[PDB]
């Protein structure tokens, strides 16, 4: 299982690529939203 | 079956070693097709189809 450094580019291929987040928890007037990278 | 088990063990050890890769592959996200693209670009042909 030889893994090359190109895997880095792979994640770079991902990070660079509307946005809709999801509420992961909510309590006492505070919410937490997953996603929305460009917020 | 033996080859698949060996390949899966190798992939698990790789995910253990590549902490950043494991974190990026494990972060929850509604969409899945980009994850599939990342996985293919990683080891599309290195391992068997299964």
């Amino acid at each position: 299982t030889i893994s090359a450094a190109d895997i880095e580019g792979a994640i770079e291929d991902y990070v660079s690529s509307e946005e809709i987040g999801t509420v992961i928890d909510a309590g006492d007037g505070i919410a937490h939203v997953e996603g929305l990278p460009s917020v | 079956l033996t080859n698949l088990a060996d390949e899966l063990a190798s992939v698990a050890k790789l995910l253990l070693s590549e902490t950043a890769l494991n974190k990026h592959l494990a972060e929850p996200t509604d969409d899945s097709a980009p994850k599939v693209r990342l996985l293919e670009r990683l080891l599309s042909d290195k391992v068997s189809a299964t």
